């Protein structure tokens, strides 16, 4: 069972990434999708 | 309400206090007996549901409320021929 420590190790390290994504994706998300619907609600366009 | 001039944001165009500045100024009898048959069906579809939903009602037939007219047939003249009937 010597190896539950490194497991335990693992495991902080994936929850410290998870956090990391949450931050990167949704902190940054608040950002970028609060300019999209500015670009969107502040103010229609051919291809 | 679409279709309407309304105030609208100078920069971001949110809309704003409206106005139709467009305004009402858009739009502008003893003839009673005249082309003969045309006197009778006009007579009946303008008064006699404006007077008497009666003969149709309790026929259950519906008041005759319009006309398809089609025609110096006189048109007009017998709106106002009407004019005189309707009140």
């Amino acid at each position: 069972r010597t190896r539950l420590l490194d497991s335990e190790i693992k495991i902080m390290k994936s929850e410290v990434l998870r956090v990391t994504h949450e931050l990167q994706a949704m902190k940054d998300k608040i950002k970028e999708n609060s300019e999209k619907i500015k670009v969107n609600k502040t103010l229609v366009s051919n291809v | 309400e679409e279709g309407m001039r309304v105030g609208v944001d100078r920069n971001k165009y949110q809309i704003h206090i409206p106005l139709p500045p467009k305004i009402d100024p858009t739009v502008t009898y003893s003839d009673v007996g005249g082309c003969k048959e045309q006197i009778e069906k006009l007579r009946e579809v303008v008064e006699t549901p404006l007077l008497h939903p009666e003969r149709f009602v309790n026929l259950g037939i519906e008041p005759p409320k319009g006309v398809l007219l089609f025609g110096g047939t006189g048109k007009t003249l017998c709106a106002r021929a009407v004019a005189n009937r309707t009140d």
